[PDB]
């Protein structure tokens, strides 16, 4: 009985896809081949003795439509702002995504920096470090995901869920 | 609403659609005008002792009905009806008319791996049937099924290239490629229309979400330089002339 529109902000590769494809089907490219779309999704969440129904928005990455982004994050009660832990530039992007949402929309958002592809060793380049302190200090959690392998999917929902004013 | 007993009801519709003409036209002011009538006629056949009757899904039909009836008469009062809402349309047709000439799916970041070879014709097809209907619902339907047809078929592309699912990222630059190629008649004012005259309760959801991406897609369009589908400068302007010798 509590309806919330959340925006995937990120950009293109970081798994915004993957993220709510697990998420919402349980799926993995790895493992399970597609069925359907990830750009639109509705999920409901059981929270201590309630219900959160998520209306899900998926957003362009690309610069070039960068612009278009306010169009999308509207009104919207909560955003994740994912990047790819093995690739600085989506960190980067990240961060504005975060200042953007602070200087252009809308005071009582829940936001959560997902660090995705957590996975992946060898190829780490942002240190949880730069990404928790970032996010300490502008008033929104971050949390490390793995569409890959499950890790804490289900849970950066949960903890967005969980914060809805 | 032929029956004798729904006399009245009509009475009330007859009189909305002529009360409509007594204000100049205002488009903020009528389609708030608009809304309250479908808020209020919807009500008078919920709470209705002779229509309690329907099923939801026979109620939302009426509601659909009383929309299409209602906007086909006040159609031309509503639609494209100011001078600027006339010139964006042509602004947006002629930018188009330009641009389907030379664009291509790389200038809008589209991976050959979701290449169609019709080029999303189909989707195409569907949006331009647009100005084959009066009722916002069956505007924003055409919208809706270019969406779609859409959807299908960059599944397709992902499936045959073994790629994962795709997204905005994915649909929103095939959705501006398919527009541009479309270049549907009066887009801005079919825009506008749908989202000031469709049933309120209705813009919601699935339908929402891909409308929003039709109003982006336009506002791109209507911006379009040499930077914002990666040409060089002198490339673009080059292009854009020989579109106009065409
Ligand atoms: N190892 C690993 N790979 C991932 C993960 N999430 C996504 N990927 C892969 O990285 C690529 C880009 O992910 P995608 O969901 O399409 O990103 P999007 O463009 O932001 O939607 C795809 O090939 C995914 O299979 C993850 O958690 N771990």
């Amino acid at each position: 009985s509590i309806n919330a529109k959340l925006v995937l902000l990120g950009d293109v590769g970081a798994g915004k896809s993957s993220l709510v494809l697990r998420f919402v089907k349980d799926q993995f490219v790895e493992f399970q081949e597609s069925t359907i779309g990830a750009a639109f999704f509705s999920q409901t969440l059981a929270v201590n003795d309630a219900t959160v129904k998520f209306e899900i928005w998926d957003t362009a990455g690309q610069e070039r439509y960068h612009s278009l982004a306010p169009m999308y994050y509207r009104g919207a009660a909560a955003a994740i702002i994912v990047f790819d832990v093995t690739n600085q530039a989506s960190f980067e992007r990240a961060k504005k995504w975060v200042q953007e949402l602070q200087a252009q929309g809308n005071p009582n958002m829940v936001m959560a920096l997902a660090g995705n592809k957590s996975d992946l060793l060898d190829a780490r380049k942002v240190t949880a470090e730069d990404a928790q302190t970032y996010a300490q200090e502008n008033g929104l959690f971050f949390m490390e995901t793995s569409a890959k392998t499950a890790t804490n999917v289900k849970e950066i929902f949960y903890e967005i869920a969980r914060r809805l004013p | 609403m032929r029956k004798p007993s729904a006399g009245d009801f009509v009475k009330s519709i007859k009189s909305f659609i002529v009360s409509f003409s007594n204000n100049a036209p205002d488009p903020e002011k009528d389609c708030a005008m608009v809304q309250e009538f479908f808020s209020k006629m919807e009500a008078a056949f919920r709470a209705h002792p002779l229509w309690s009757g329907c099923s939801e899904e026979e109620l939302d039909s009426a509601g659909d009905g009383l929309e299409k009836y209602v906007m086909t008469k006040l159609f031309t009062r509503v639609f494209a009806s100011n001078t600027e809402e006339v010139i964006a349309d042509e602004k947006l047709f002629q930018k188009m008319s330009l641009v389907q000439q030379f664009i291509s799916p790389e200038n809008l970041d589209i991976q050959p791996t979701f290449q169609n070879e019709s080029s999303w014709l189909l989707a195409q097809k569907e949006l331009q049937k647009i100005n084959m209907y009066k009722a916002p619902r069956d505007k924003l339907v055409c919208i809706l099924n270019c969406c779609k047809v859409i959807n299908n078929l960059l599944l397709n592309a992902s499936i045959a290239s073994n790629e994962n699912a795709p997204g905005a990222d994915e649909f929103l630059p095939v959705l501006i490629y398919v527009t541009i190629k479309a270049n549907p008649p009066q887009l801005h004012s079919n825009l506008l229309y749908i989202q000031r005259y469709r049933r309120e309760s209705k813009l919601v959801g699935e339908a929402a979400y891909f409308f929003t991406n039709i109003l982006s897609a336009e506002s791109f369009i209507s911006n379009i330089d040499a930077k914002s589908i990666s040409l060089d400068e002198a490339e673009f302007e080059k292009n854009m002339e020989s579109a106009r010798a065409r």
